[PDB]
C-alpha cells in the first residue's frame, strides 16, 4: 500500500508543479520517473506472481550469508589494490611526458597522416583504485570479464604516485588479476550456484 | 511489394525432421522444453523486469547525443523502447556495459532536438550494476527452477 | 596512449578512453 | 572484534590525495593495531597453551597474519615504498562475527569440508594450470614470434612464456578471444590460408 | 660578447608569479610572464611589417613556454635588445639579428610576425648546425635483424633521414646496416661528401632496408671502424663518430672497441628505437666507454628532438677551446626562413661562463648556450658590384 | 678545399654523462 | 624422482624459450638449444628399461606409456631429422609436461575422477552442434555476400572510408558524403566472420553462441539490410 501510495502522490506534485513555469525541473524528472513503479502493482494482484515473487526472495534470504562473506572478501581486495595501485593511473596526452608539471602547453600529433597541434593536458583513466569505492568499481567490472585486459594493462604500466605509465614496467602484479579470477568469478559464483 | 523472403526458411525446417533418432536427445529437449512451459511466470517476471529497467533508461538516458565513437550510438541507445530493450538484452548477455555506463555520465553533450542543455545523470552506476547484479539473480533462479 | 578518433588496433589496448571498435578509438 | 573493526575502518580510508595529518595518524595506529594484537596473540598463546591455542584453525591464520604483518612492517622499514597488503587480512577476522548468529555451524562446516580436501582442490588446481601450460606452449610453437605482421604487436602474444601464459589465461576467461584468433589467423596469412 | 657578460651575471629564479617575464611572443594573434603589443610599421628592405621598438621571440609548438627553463632563458635574453639597437644603429642596412638558444628559442631583431601547423626549430637550422660543431665523419650502423621489424624500423628509418638532414658540405657520412653479416646499404661504399644528391641516394637506399637475419655487434662495428680508416678518399678530418641505430642487445664488445680505438679516438652514440623489453644495457655501456652518448627513441614524436642532441657532445672540445674557438663562419646560400630572399647567415657561438671569473663551475659550462646569426642579403652583395 | 680548423679529442672533456645514467 | 626432477628440468627449459620474428635468434635460445639430447637420452633410458620389463604390445598397454613411446619416438625423429619437414614434429614437445602427470599415479586419479563427468556431456554438445549447423545454414540464406559492399571515395586506389557495409540506396546504411557502395571489401573483421560459406558461417555462429562480439555481427546486418529483422536471428540464437 505505502508502494501505491507513493506512485499516486508522487505524481499528484508533478501536476501540482505541471501547472506552472518549469519549476525545479529535476523534481519534475524525478517524480515522472517515479511513475514506473505502475506494473509492479500486479504482483501482489497476481497470486502467481506473488509466490513466484516469493520464491525469489526466499532463494535470496537462503544465501545472504554468502553473500556477506564475498562482500567481505572483495573488500579486502579492493583494500589491498587501492594500496597497490592509487594515485597511478594518471597519464599525460602526450606520452613522452611523465609528470604534471610538464604536460602543459601544445604537443605535435602523428594522425592520419597529418602531424597536428593537440593540447598536453593530465587525464585519468576511466577505471582506476584512487579509493576503497572506485576500487569496488573496478573490480566489479573486472569480476563480470569485461574490460578487464584494459585495466591489466593499466595496472601493469602503473609506475608511482604522481608519474605517467611506462610500458611492461610489473608484469608481476598481474598475480593480482590472476589470483582474483581464481578466487570471484571461478570460486566465488560457482558456490553460489551450487548453494 | 512486401518481402517474401522467407519461405526459404521452410526447406531449412526439415533438419528437425531428423532429430527424431537421438532417442537420448529427443527426450531430454522435450523433458527441458515441457519444465520451461510449466514456469511462465518466472519468464513474466523476467520481463517486468525488463520493462521496468527499459522504462527507466529510457526516461533518464533517453535524450543522449547519438554521437559516434562512443557507446551510445545509431546502434545502441535508449531512444526507443524496443532500444532500450535491445540494449538491455546486451548488457545481460555482457558485451560492454561499463562502456555503455561511461557513455552516460552527467557530462554529455545533449542532443540537438532535446530541450535540456545536460542529459545523463551519474544514476547510471546504480542503473548498470543493479541490472548486472538483478537480471543475473533472476536467470540462476530460473535455471535452478528448470 | 591514442585520443577519440584515432586509427587503433583492438589487441593494442591503447586507448585513452573507450575501447577500438571499428579500428578506431 | 571492535577493535579489529576499528583497525578496518581506520585502514579503509586510505584514498588518493588525503591530508598528510591522516596519513601520519593511520602511520601510527597501523603501530598501535599491531603491538595491541601482538600482546593479545602471545596472552592467548600463555593462556591456552601452544598446542591448544594451534589446535583452532582460526588461530593459525591469525598467527600467520601476524608475522607477515611484522615481516611487512619491517620491511617498510628499511625500504620506503610498496606496500604487500597484509595488515587489511586482519578483517578476515571479523568473521567472527556470525558466532554469535545461529549459521555458524553451517558456516563452519563448510571451511571444515574445504580444509579435509586441500589434497584434492590442490591436485584439482594443479591439474588446470599444467593444461594452461601445455597449451601455452602449443601456442608458443604455433604463433611464436609472428604478431609482428602490423604496426605493433599486441599485448595479447605468444612470443615469451609469460605472455602466452597470460594470453591462454585470458582466452579461458572468454574476454576478446575472437580478437585473438583474428589476430592469430592474420599471422598465419589471410582468410584463404590461415584458416 | 654582451650575451656572453649577461648571462654569465644571472639567478636562476624559480617562480615567476610577481616577477613577470615581458617579451613579444610571435606567432600569436599563461602564468608567469606579459605580452607585447606592437605598432608594426611597414618598411622597406624586408618584405613584411617590421618593429624596431623590441625583438620578437620564436618558441617551437612543441615546446611549452612558461616553464622554468624558458622563462629563465627569456629573462636574461631580454637585455640582448640593446645591443641589437646599438648594432641597427651603427649600420642601417643591417638585416636579422637572431640569437638561437639550446633550450629551443630565438630571439630576433627586428620584431615581425612569425610567417598550417608550424614546425620550424632553431637547432636545426643549417647555420646553428655549422656553429655548434666542426664537421664530421658521420659512419650510421643500421641493425636489420629480425627482432627490428615492425614499427621499429620504420622509427629507425625515419631517424636516420632526420639525422642525415642535420649534416651539410663540410660533412662526410655513410650508412651501413648489419645482420650477421656488414654490408653498404647503397653504392658508395666509402664516406661521401654529404650533399644534396649522396643524401637523396643514402634516404632512397635506407627505405628499402628489410630486416631478416641475427644480429652479430661484433661484424658491424668492424666494419664501421675499418670505414673510418680508409683515407684513400676526401675526408673532413675532424670528428669521427660511429651512430648506432639499434633496440636492444645483450653483447658489449668489448674486443672491437679495444682493438680498434684503443685510445678512444672515435665517439660511438647510441640509439635505442621503438617500444621493446629487450636489455639497453650493453647499448649504455658503448655509448660511455667511448666518450658517446645512449638516445631513446620511442615514437615519431621523439625523433626530431633525438636526432639532433648529438651536437651537444661535439662542442665540448670547442668550448674547451677558449677564445681561440670564436671565428665568424658563412653559411651557403639558402631561402630566409622568413621570405626574405636568398641570404648567408655569420655565425658564432656562445658559451657558458658563469661561475669561471674564480673557474669553479665547469660542470654545465662545457656546453654552449646558443648561436649568433646575422643574414646578409645576395642583393647586398650584387650592389657591391654595378 | 676543406676547413682546417678541427676541435675534438680535447684532454679535459668530462665525457662522464650519458644518456643512461641519468636515465 | 630422479625421473620426475628430469621432466621439471624440460618443462623449465620448455618454459626459457623465446621467439623473435623474421628468424632472429637470442644467444640463450642457441644455449637451451643444446640440451635437447640429454632429455631425450634420459627418457629413452627410462622407457628402455620398461620395455625388458613389461614386454610390448604389456608395456605398451597403459595409454600414459604410449604417450611417453611417441615423445620419445618424435623426439628421436626430430634429432635425427635434418629434413625441412620438423614443424608438426617439433610440436609434440608441448606434451613433455603431461609426462608428469603419468609419474605421479594420483594426478592420474584426479584426471579420471575430472573426465569421468565429461561423457554424459558429450550427448549435449551433439545437441549444441545441432543447434549451431541449425543456425548457420540460416544464416547462410540470408547474409550471404551482404558484407562487401563498402563506401568508397570515388574508385582511386580501393581505401574505405568505414570499417561498415553499406546499402545501395536501401534501409541499410547509406554512404555519407560523396562516396560510393562498391562491390568487394573483405569483411568487417579482416573478412573473417561472414556467411560466405558453411565453414564461415559455423565459425561466426559459434562464435556467436559465446556471446563474445556477437553485437558486432548484429550491428553489421542492420547496416547491411535494415534493423527490422535481424533480431529475430540473433535473440534465439543468444536464448538458444
Ligand atoms: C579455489 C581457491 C580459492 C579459495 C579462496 C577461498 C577460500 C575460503 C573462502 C570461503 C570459505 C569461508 C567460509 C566462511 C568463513 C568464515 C565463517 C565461519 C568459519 C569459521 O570461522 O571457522 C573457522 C574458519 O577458519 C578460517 O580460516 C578463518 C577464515 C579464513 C578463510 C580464508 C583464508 C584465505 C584463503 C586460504 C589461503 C590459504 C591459507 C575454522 O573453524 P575452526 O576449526 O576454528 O572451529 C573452531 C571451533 O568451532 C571452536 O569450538 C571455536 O571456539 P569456541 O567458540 O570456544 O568453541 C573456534 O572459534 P574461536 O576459537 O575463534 O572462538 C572455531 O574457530
Ligand atoms: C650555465 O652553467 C651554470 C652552472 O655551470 C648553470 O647554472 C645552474 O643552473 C641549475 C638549474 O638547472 C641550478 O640547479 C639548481 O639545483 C637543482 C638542480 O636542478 C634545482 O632543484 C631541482 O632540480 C631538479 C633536477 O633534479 C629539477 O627538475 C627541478 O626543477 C629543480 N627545482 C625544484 C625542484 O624546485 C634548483 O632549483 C636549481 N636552482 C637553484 C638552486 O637556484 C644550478 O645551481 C646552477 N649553478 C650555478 C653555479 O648557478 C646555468 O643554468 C647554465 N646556463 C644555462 C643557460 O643553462
Ligand atoms: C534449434 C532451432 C533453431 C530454429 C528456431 C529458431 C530460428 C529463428 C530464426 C529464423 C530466421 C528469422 C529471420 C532471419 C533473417 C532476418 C531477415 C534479414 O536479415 O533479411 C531481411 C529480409 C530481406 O532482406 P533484403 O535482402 O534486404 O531484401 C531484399 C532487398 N530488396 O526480409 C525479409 O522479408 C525477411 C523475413 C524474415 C522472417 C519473417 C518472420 C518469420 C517468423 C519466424 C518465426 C519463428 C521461426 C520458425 C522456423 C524456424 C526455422 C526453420
Ligand atoms: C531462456 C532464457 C531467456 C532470457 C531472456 C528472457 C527475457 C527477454 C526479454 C526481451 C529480450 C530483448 C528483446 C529485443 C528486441 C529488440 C527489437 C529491435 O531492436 O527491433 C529493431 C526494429 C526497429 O526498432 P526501432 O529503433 O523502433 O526502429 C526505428 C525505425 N522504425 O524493431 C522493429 O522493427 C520491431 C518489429 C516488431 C517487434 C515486436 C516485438
Ligand atoms: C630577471 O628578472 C628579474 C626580476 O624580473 C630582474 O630583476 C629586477 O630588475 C629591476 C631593474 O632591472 C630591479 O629594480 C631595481 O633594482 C635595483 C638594483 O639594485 C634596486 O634599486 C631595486 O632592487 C629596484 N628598484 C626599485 C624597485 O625601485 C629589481 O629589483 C630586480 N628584481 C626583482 C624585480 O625581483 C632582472 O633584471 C632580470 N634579468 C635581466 C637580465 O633582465
Ligand atoms: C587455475 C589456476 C591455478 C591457473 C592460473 C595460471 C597462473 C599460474 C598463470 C597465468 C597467469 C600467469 C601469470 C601471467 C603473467 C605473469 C608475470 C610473469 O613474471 C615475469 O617474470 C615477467 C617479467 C618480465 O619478463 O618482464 C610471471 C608471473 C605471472 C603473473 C604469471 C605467473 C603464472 C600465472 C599466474
Ligand atoms: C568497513 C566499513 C567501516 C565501511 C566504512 C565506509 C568507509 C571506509 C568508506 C565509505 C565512505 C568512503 C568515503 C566516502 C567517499 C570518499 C571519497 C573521498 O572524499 C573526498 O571528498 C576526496 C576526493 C577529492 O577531493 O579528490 C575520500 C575517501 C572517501 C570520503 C571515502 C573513504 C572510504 C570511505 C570513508
Ligand atoms: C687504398 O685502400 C686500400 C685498402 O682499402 C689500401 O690497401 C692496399 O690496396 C691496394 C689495392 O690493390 C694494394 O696495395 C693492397 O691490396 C693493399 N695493401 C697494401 C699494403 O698496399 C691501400 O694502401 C690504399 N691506398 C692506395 C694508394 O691504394
Ligand atoms: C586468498 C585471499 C582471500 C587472500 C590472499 C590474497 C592476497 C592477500 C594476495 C594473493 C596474491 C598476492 C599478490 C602476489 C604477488 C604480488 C607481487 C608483488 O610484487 C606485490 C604484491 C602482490 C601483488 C601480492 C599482493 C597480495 C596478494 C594479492
Ligand atoms: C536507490 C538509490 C541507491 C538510487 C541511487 C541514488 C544515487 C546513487 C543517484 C540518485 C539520483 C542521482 C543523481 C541524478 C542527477 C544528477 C545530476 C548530474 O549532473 C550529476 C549527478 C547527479 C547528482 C546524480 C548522482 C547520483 C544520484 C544521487
Ligand atoms: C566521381 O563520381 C561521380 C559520381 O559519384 C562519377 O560520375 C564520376 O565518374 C567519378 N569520377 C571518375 C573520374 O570516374
Ligand atoms: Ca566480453
Ligand atoms: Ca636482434
Amino acid at each position: 500500500n505505502i508502494l501505491d501510495f507513493i506512485v499516486v502522490s508522487g505524481a499528484l506534485v508533478a501536476f501540482a508543479f505541471s501547472g506552472s513555469k518549469g519549476k525545479d525541473i529535476n523534481t519534475i524528472k524525478s517524480l515522472r520517473v517515479l511513475r514506473v513503479l505502475r506494473p509492479l502493482k500486479t504482483i501482489k494482484r497476481l497470486p502467481k506472481l506473488k509466490a513466484v515473487f516469493d520464491c525469489v526472495v526466499n532463494s535470496l534470504k537462503n544465501v545472504l550469508n554468502i553473500l556477506i562473506v564475498y562482500m567481505l572478501f572483495m573488500f579486502i581486495f579492493a583494500v589491498i589494490a587501492v594500496q597497490l595501485f592509487k594515485g597511478k593511473f594518471f597519464y599525460c596526452t602526450d606520452e613522452s611526458k611523465e609528470l604534471e608539471r610538464d604536460c602543459r602547453g601544445q604537443y605535435l600529433d602523428y594522425e592520419k597522416e597529418e602531424v597536428e597541434a593537440q593540447p598536453r593536458q593530465w587525464k585519468k583513466y576511466d577505471f582506476h583504485y584512487d579509493n576503497v569505492l572506485w576500487a569496488l568499481l573496478t573490480l566489479f567490472t573486472v569480476s563480470t570479464g569485461e574490460g578487464w585486459p584494459m585495466v591489466l594493462k593499466h595496472s601493469v604500466d602503473a609506475t608511482y604516485e604522481e608519474q605517467g605509465p611506462s610500458p611492461g614496467y610489473r608484469m608481476e602484479l598481474s598475480i593480482f588479476y590472476v589470483v582474483y579470477f581464481v578466487v570471484f568469478p571461478f570460486f566465488f559464483v560457482n558456490i553460489f550456484v551450487a548453494l | 511489394f512486401i518481402n517474401l523472403s522467407f519461405l526459404r526458411l521452410f526447406r531449412a525446417a526439415r533438419l528437425i525432421k531428423l532429430l527424431r533418432q537421438g532417442y537420448t536427445i529427443r527426450i531430454l529437449l522435450w523433458t527441458f522444453v515441457q519444465s520451461f512451459k510449466a514456469l511462465p511466470y518466472v519468464c513474466l517476471l523476467i520481463a517486468m523486469l525488463f520493462f521496468i529497467y527499459a522504462i527507466i533508461g529510457m526516461q533518464v538516458f533517453g535524450n543522449i547525443a547519438l554521437d559516434d565513437d562512443t557507446s551510445i550510438n545509431r546502434h545502441n541507445n535508449f531512444r526507443t523502447f524496443l532500444q532500450a530493450l535491445m540494449l538491455l538484452f546486451r548488457s545481460a548477455t555482457g558485451e560492454a556495459w561499463h562502456e555503455i555506463m561511461l557513455s552516460c555520465l552527467s557530462n554529455q553533450a545533449c542532443d540537438e532536438q532535446a530541450n535540456a542543455t545536460e542529459c545523463g545523470s551519474d544514476f547510471a552506476y546504480f542503473y548498470f550494476v543493479s541490472f548486472i547484479f538483478l537480471c543475473s539473480f533472476l536467470m540462476l533462479n530460473l535455471f535452478v527452477a528448470v | 596512449c591514442k585520443g577519440k578518433g584515432a586509427k587503433c588496433s583492438r589487441l593494442m589496448y591503447d586507448c585513452c578512453t573507450g575501447s577500438c571498435r571499428s579500428g578506431k578509438c | 572484534l571492535c577493535v579489529v573493526a576499528l583497525n578496518t575502518l581506520c585502514v579503509a580510508m586510505v584514498h588518493y590525495n588525503q591530508p598528510r595529518r591522516l596519513t601520519t595518524t593511520l602511520y601510527f595506529a597501523e603501530f598501535v593495531f599491531l603491538g595491541l594484537f601482538l600482546t593479545e596473540m602471545s596472552l592467548k598463546m600463555y593462556g591456552l597453551g601452544p598446542r591448544s591455542y594451534f589446535r583452532s584453525s582460526f588461530n593459525c591464520f591469525d598467527f600467520g597474519v601476524i608475522v607477515g604483518s611484522v615481516f611487512e612492517v619491517v620491511w617498510a622499514a628499511i625500504k620506503p615504498g610498496s606496500s604487500f597488503g597484509i595488515s587489511v587480512l586482519r578483517a578476515l577476522r571479523l568473521l567472527r562475527i556470525f558466532k554469535v548468529t545461529k549459521y555458524w555451524s553451517s558456516l563452519r562446516n563448510l571451511v571444515v569440508s574445504l580444509l579435509n580436501s586441500m589434497k584434492s582442490i590442490i591436485s584439482l588446481l594443479f591439474l588446470l594450470f599444467l593444461f594452461i601450460v601445455v597449451f601455452a606452449l602449443l601456442g608458443m610453437q604455433l604463433f611464436g614470434g609472428q604478431f609482428n605482421f602490423q604496426d605493433e604487436t599486441p599485448t595479447t602474444n605468444f612470443d615469451t612464456f609469460p605472455a602466452a601464459i597470460l594470453t591462454v589465461f585470458q582466452i579461458l576467461t572468454g574476454e576478446d578471444w575472437n580478437a585473438v584468433m583474428y589476430h592469430g589467423i592474420e599471422s598465419q596469412g589471410g582468410v584463404s590460408k590461415g584458416m | 660578447l654582451e650575451a656572453e657578460k649577461v648571462q654569465a651575471a644571472h639567478q636562476w629564479r624559480e617562480d615567476f608569479a610577481s616577477n613577470e617575464v615581458v617579451y613579444y611572443n610571435a606567432k600569436d594573434d599563461e602564468p608567469g610572464s606579459q605580452r607585447i603589443k606592437p605598432v608594426f610599421i611597414e618598411d622597406a628592405n624586408f618584405g613584411r611589417q617590421i618593429s624596431y621598438q623590441h625583438a620578437a621571440v620564436h618558441i617551437p609548438t612543441d615546446i611549452y613556454e612558461g616553464s622554468t627553463i624558458v622563462l629563465n632563458e627569456l629573462n636574461w635574453t631580454s637585455a640582448l635588445d640593446e645591443v641589437f639597437k646599438k648594432n641597427r644603429e651603427e649600420d642601417p642596412s643591417l638585416l636579422w639579428q637572431v640569437f638561437g638558444s639550446a633550450t629551443g628559442l630565438a630571439r630576433y631583431y627586428p620584431a615581425s610576425p612569425w610567417v598550417k601547423i608550424d614546425l620550424y626549430d632553431v637547432r636545426r637550422r643549417p647555420w646553428y648546425i655549422q656553429g655548434a660543431a666542426s664537421p664530421k665523419d658521420m659512419l650510421i650502423l643500421v641493425d636489420v635483424s629480425g627482432s627490428v621489424s615492425g614499427l621499429t624500423l620504420k622509427l629507425i628509418r625515419t631517424s636516420v633521414s632526420e639525422m642525415l638532414e642535420t649534416l651539410s658540405d663540410d660533412d662526410f657520412v655513410n650508412v651501413a646496416s648489419f645482420n650477421s653479416n656488414a654490408q653498404d646499404v647503397s653504392c658508395f661504399q666509402h664516406l661521401v661528401q654529404a650533399n644534396v644528391r649522396n643524401k637523396k641516394v643514402l634516404k632512397d637506399a635506407v627505405n628499402n632496408i628489410t630486416a631478416k637475419g641475427i644480429t652479430d655487434y661484433k661484424k658491424g662495428f668492424s666494419f664501421a671502424f675499418e670505414q673510418l680508416l680508409n683515407y684513400n678518399v676526401s675526408r673532413a678530418n675532424c670528428n669521427k663518430i660511429i651512430m648506432l641505430f639499434t633496440d636492444g642487445g645483450e653483447e658489449r664488445a668489448q674486443e672491437i672497441f679495444n682493438k680498434y680505438n684503443k685510445d678512444k679516438k672515435v665517439r660511438v652514440f647510441t640509439f635505442s628505437v621503438g617500444q621493446h623489453n629487450y636489455d639497453r644495457g650493453p647499448i649504455q655501456w658503448m655509448a660511455c666507454e667511448n666518450k658517446g652518448y645512449y638516445y631513446e627513441i620511442p615514437s615519431i614524436g621523439a625523433i626530431r628532438i633525438n636526432t639532433q642532441e648529438y651536437l651537444d657532445v661535439l662542442g665540448r672540445p670547442m668550448v674547451l677551446a677558449g677564445d681561440k674557438a670564436k671565428q665568424v663562419q658563412w653559411t651557403n646560400v639558402y631561402l630566409d626562413a622568413l621570405e626574405l630572399g636568398l641570404v648567408i647567415t655569420g655565425t658564432l657561438p656562445v658559451f657558458n661562463i658563469t661561475g669561471q671569473f674564480e673557474n669553479k663551475t665547469n660542470l654545465k659550462n662545457q656546453l654552449i648556450l646558443g648561436v649568433m646569426g646575422v643574414d646578409v642579403s645576395l642583393e647586398d652583395i650584387k650592389r657591391l658590384t654595378p | 678545399k676543406g676547413p682546417d680548423v678541427c676541435f675534438d679529442n680535447n684532454v679535459l672533456e668530462d665525457y662522464t654523462d650519458c644518456g643512461g645514467v641519468s636515465g | 624422482y630422479m625421473i620426475l626432477a628430469t621432466i621439471i628440468a624440460n618443462c623449465i627449459v620448455l618454459a626459457l624459450e623465446q621467439h623473435l620474428p623474421d628468424g632472429d635468434k637470442t644467444p640463450m635460445s642457441e644455449r637451451l638449444d643444446d640440451t635437447e639430447p640429454y632429455f631425450i637420452g634420459i627418457f629413452c633410458f627410462e622407457a628402455g628399461i620398461k620395455i625388458i620389463a613389461l614386454g610390448f604390445v604389456s608395456y605398451l598397454r597403459n595409454g600414459w606409456n604410449v604417450m611417453d613411446f611417441v615423445v620419445v619416438l618424435t623426439g628421436i625423429l626430430a634429432t635425427a631429422g635434418t629434413d625441412f619437414d620438423l614443424r608438426t614434429l617439433r610440436a609434440v614437445r608441448v606434451l613433455r609436461p603431461l609426462k608428469l602427470v603419468s609419474g605421479i599415479p594420483s594426478l592420474q586419479v584426479v584426471l579420471k575422477s575430472i573426465m569421468k563427468a565429461m561423457v554424459p556431456l558429450l550427448q549435449i554438445g551433439l545437441l549444441l552442434f545441432f543447434a549451431i549447423l541449425m543456425f548457420a545454414i540460416i544464416g547462410l540464406e540470408f547474409y550471404m555476400g551482404k558484407f562487401h559492399k563498402a563506401c568508397f571515395p570515388n574508385s582511386t586506389d580501393a581505401e574505405p572510408v568505414g570499417d561498415f557495409p553499406c546499402g545501395k540506396e536501401a534501409p541499410a546504411r547509406l554512404c555519407e558524403g560523396d562516396t560510393e557502395c562498391r562491390e568487394y571489401w573483405p569483411g568487417p573483421n579482416f573478412g573473417i566472420t561472414n556467411f560466405d560459406n558453411i565453414l564461415f558461417a559455423i565459425l561466426t555462429v559459434f562464435q556467436c553462441i559465446t556471446m563474445e562480439g556477437w553485437t558486432d555481427i548484429l550491428y553489421n546486418t542492420n547496416d547491411a539490410a535494415g534493423n527490422t529483422w535481424n533480431w529475430l536471428y540473433f535473440i534465439p540464437l543468444i536464448i538458444i
